[PDB]
């Protein structure tokens, strides 16, 4: 229900960002809140019908509006490194507010130069013939190498079609330079599949790593490619033998 | 106007009992809730009362609005694997105009681990499709008892274990990726600093 | 069945008063917003020293009812309201005392819509001093009802009216008093 | 010590269309029980009674409102917990104020028509000034009660939070006769007694 854009978001400090909210149709009453591992859930304000009825502890550069379709935006001028965090949107239907519907959120970034973002290398490993004669289950094991920030979305395909069963991806990312605020970093997953599926050449395993970098609208004096946002992927065929 | 609750990431086996504290201190009349945040996603209701004595009941969790102790304590008699999630406990009170603001708790994450029916510990070496060269560990269908140690050792990367449910199959089985740019580094090597188990298959 | 009834009474419509939010405990109004000056005014002063209310829940109801006045208007295929006209009542608020000073009232009740003009008259003269007013004041019936003041002395030479005009009324009603 | 409001749920001779509403909270026993009342012109057509514990269309003007908001778990809830939130709350505020306002009834005896005492007169008992409006007015003959010829005004709201009320009888009076009003009132803590000596 709860639309929130954009997913993703990457920011120099003392830039500015505006994020749109689309509540539930028709919830009128929408709260914003700012999520930090640091200070956990932040209220930032509510709005129903055009008006804020509420507003947290946040200075003035946390603004926030609501249209007539009661949309809402929320805009956070001169970015601080500190303003990363996970912006929260939540629709109510009754209009006291107290019941609750969630947006996936805008995860926000905030840097001092945008220099160290990185998009992933992905690579497929095909399972172990020991694997498939020991067990009769065939594990692939995809990784996405060197990526800055952890703004990725892994995802496996089997024959054009996205797999969930026999799946699980790390639930956190790792740290190729643990010792590093800036360290890129790195995310397994696996795909276990039965030895009779991975026994035939017509079945395609894509990893599809979605990457959140830079827009089109980013600033790039580097040499190296823009670090944009794109789909790194990898792949392996059913083999015979 | 305070919302105090359980600490800490708890972390228990499948089919346990869960309780998830959470006490308040608030003006005479808030409507108490639990919300659920599941990874990946925002909050999510799960449960809610809105006087004292009332029983909030959803997908087997229970939390009784009591005055007596000024509580919201969360209950389930047996967790499943699904509810790996992140709880928050929640007040409601008036906040002028007829509207109302939400106050919550510090978050409590929960990790519910799954019970390994038949496990097949073993350490498997996966090449890479595009280059013979690069090539994987992987540490699977081990216990859940046994605890993946991060590497010791510098340029080494280990993951943490990983539950994969083969549904089709009802199957499940944990899993832990090791790799390194070479050249000291072998999958027998590899789980060192883990306490892999006894019965654990290394093959050559 | 209650000890007390304590009730938030509002109406909105298209002609003056525009729009009236107001709170009665046991049928007498405690308070209202003046939604022009977008302040909460109480009936007693020992009311609004030993309580508060946050102007903006009227206005605030207000725009609900406006929003379900407009729906309504829709719904209904623009039906207008029979113009249901007033009962008029004058009597004094303390025994008339040649000399001591009393209060008169004008009790305008059973009429809809709560469009309304009443002007006190002092020998066929209009009274511009010593005047108050209720608002215009819910029943049960969902008919209104008002009432009008006014500070005088009793003198035997001196006659009073309440001149009244209601849409429901062919012409303006003056209800005499001695 | 402030008063809460509940929003009123959304829907959707010169020309007039009026919209009231109603929010009712009756105290009992320590009980409330609440009432939302949506109103068109004089016609009440969807309300909400805290007894029924949903919305129901008085008229069938109020059938789209009841089966829209009967469907919607989250306003049936809000509604709901209005009798033990706001209800509760702004009855709770009231201390010795309005809960226990006591405003003592001013009395007066007086009779209708002045002339000799022998032919047909009202004995008018003006009771006034008093709040809450529950009072007992008795007229009495030589101490004994006269029930019968008591024409009685009924209680008058004078819309300033006072009352009054003209209890009169109906008295043929001979002379050395002793009429006494007697005004009961909880501001009072005994009788209030006028007294009328024939003349
Ligand atoms: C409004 O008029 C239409 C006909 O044009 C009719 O179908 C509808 O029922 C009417 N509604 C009311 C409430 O009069
Ligand atoms: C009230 O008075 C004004 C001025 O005389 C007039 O225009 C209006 O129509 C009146 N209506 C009634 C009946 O109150
Ligand atoms: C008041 O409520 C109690 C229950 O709490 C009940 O026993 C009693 O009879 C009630 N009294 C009246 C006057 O209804
Ligand atoms: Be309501
Ligand atoms: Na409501």
């Amino acid at each position: 229900g709860v639309t929130q854009t954009p997913r993703y978001l990457i920011k120099t400090r003392g830039q500015q960002v505006t994020l749109s909210c689309s509540p539930i149709s028709g919830h009128r009453s929408v709260s914003w809140y700012q999520q930090t591992p640091g200070q956990g859930l932040q209220f930032l304000f509510e709005y129903f019908s055009e008006t804020q009825r509420n507003k947290g502890n946040f200075p003035g550069r946390f603004s926030g509006r609501q249209f007539s379709n009661s949309r809402s935006e929320m805009n956070v001028s001169t970015l601080e490194l500190g303003d990363s965090a996970l912006y929260l949107c939540a629709s109510s239907l009754a209009q006291g507010g107290e019941t609750q519907y969630f947006g996936p959120g805008t995860r926000l970034l905030v840097l001092e130069d945008l220099k160290n973002v990185f998009p992933p290398e992905v690579a497929v490993f095909e399972p172990s013939e020991a694997e498939i004669s020991h067990t009769q289950k065939a594990t692939l094991v995809c990784l996405a190498t060197g990526f800055y920030p952890d703004h990725v979305e892994l995802s496996w395909w089997v024959n054009g079609k996205e797999v969930h069963s026999g799946v699980c991806t790390d639930p956190q990312p790792l740290k190729e330079q643990p010792a590093l605020n800036d360290s890129r970093y790195s995310l397994s997953s696996r795909l276990r599949v039965s030895a009779t599926f991975w026994q035939n050449p017509r079945n395609h395993f894509r990893c599809q790593v979605q990457f959140y970098g830079l827009s089109e609208n980013d600033e790039w004096t580097q040499d190296r490619a823009k670090p944009v946002t794109q789909i790194v992927s990898a792949e392996a065929w059913g083999r015979a033998d | 106007n305070s919302v105090t609750q359980m600490e800490g990431p708890v972390t228990l086996s499948e089919e346990a009992f869960l309780t998830i504290n959470c006490t308040y201190t608030a003006t005479g009349y808030p409507s108490l809730f639990w919300y659920v945040q599941y990874p990946g996603e925002g909050l999510q209701l799960l449960l809610k009362a809105t006087k004292a004595d009332d029983k909030g009941s959803n997908k087997g969790f229970e939390a009784t609005y009591r005055k007596e102790t000024t509580s919201f304590h969360l209950e389930k008699g047996s967790v499943q694997v699904s509810d790996s999630a992140v709880y928050f406990c929640a007040l409601s009170l008036y906040s002028g105009a007829g509207s109302y603001q939400l106050t919550f708790g510090k978050g409590t994450k929960l990790s519910v681990i799954p019970n390994i029916q038949n496990p097949d510990p073993a350490v498997y070496q996966l090449r890479d499709s595009k280059s013979s060269d690069k090539s994987v560990c992987l540490f699977t269908d081990f216990d859940s008892q046994t605890n993946v140690s991060q590497s010791k050792d510098s340029d080494v990367y280990i993951t943490d274990k990983c539950v994969l449910d083969m549904r089709s199959m009802d199957f499940k089985s944990n899993s832990a990726v090791a790799w390194s740019n070479k050249s000291d580094f072998a999958c027998a090597n590899a789980f060192n600093n883990s306490i892999i188990p006894e019965d654990t298959f290394f093959p050559s | 069945k209650a000890d007390h009834v304590s009730t938030y009474a509002a109406f909105v419509q298209t002609h003056r008063p525009t729009g009236e939010f107001m709170f009665e405990f046991d049928e007498d109004e405690m308070f209202y917003v003046d939604l022009d000056k977008k302040e909460t005014v109480w009936h007693l002063e020992e009311f609004g020293q030993a309580f508060s209310f946050e102007a903006q829940g009227g206005l605030a109801n207000i725009a609900i009812l406006n929003n379900n006045l407009n729906t309504l208007i829709q719904r209904s295929n623009h039906t207008q309201a029979t113009n249901d006209p007033p009962e008029v009542t004058v009597f004094p608020k303390e025994p008339v005392e040649l000399g001591q000073p009393n209060t008169l009232i004008c009790h305008i009740d059973k009429f809809f819509p709560p469009v309304l003009n009443v002007t006190w008259l002092c020998n066929g003269e209009l009274v511009t001093e010593g005047v108050a007013e209720s608002l215009f004041l819910p029943r049960t019936d969902y008919s209104f009802h008002k009432f009008h003041y006014l500070t005088f002395v009793p003198s035997a030479e001196d006659f009073y009216d309440c001149r009244v005009e209601h849409w429901g009324l062919d012409q303006p009603l003056l209800k005499h008093w001695e | 010590q402030a008063f809460w409001i509940d929003l009123f749920e959304t829907i959707g001779s010169p020309e007039n269309y009026l919209f009231q509403g109603r929010q009712e909270c009756y105290a009992f026993n320590g009980t409330q029980r609440f009432l939302e009342r949506y109103i068109y012109n004089r016609e009440e057509f969807v309300r909400f009674d805290s007894d029924v514990g949903e919305f129901r269309a008085v008229t069938e003007l109020g059938r789209p409102d009841e089966e829209y908001w009967n469907s919607q778990k989250d306003i049936l809830e809000e509604e709901r917990a209005v009798p033990d939130r706001m209800c509760r709350h702004n009855y709770e505020l009231g201390g010795p104020m309005t809960l226990q306002r006591r405003v003592q009834p001013r009395v007066n005896v007086s009779p209708s028509k002045k002339g000799p005492l022998q032919h047909h007169n009202l004995l008018v008992c003006h009771v006034t000034d008093f709040y809450p409006g529950s009072i007992q007015v008795r007229w009495f003959l030589n101490g004994q009660e006269e029930t019968a010829g008591v024409v009685s005004t009924n209680l008058i709201r004078n819309g300033d939070w006072t009352f009054q009320i003209l209890v009169m009888l109906e008295m043929t009076p001979q002379q050395g006769d002793v009429y006494t009003c007697q005004v009961e009132h909880t501001s009072l803590d005994s009788p209030v007694t006028v007294e009328w000596k024939a003349q």
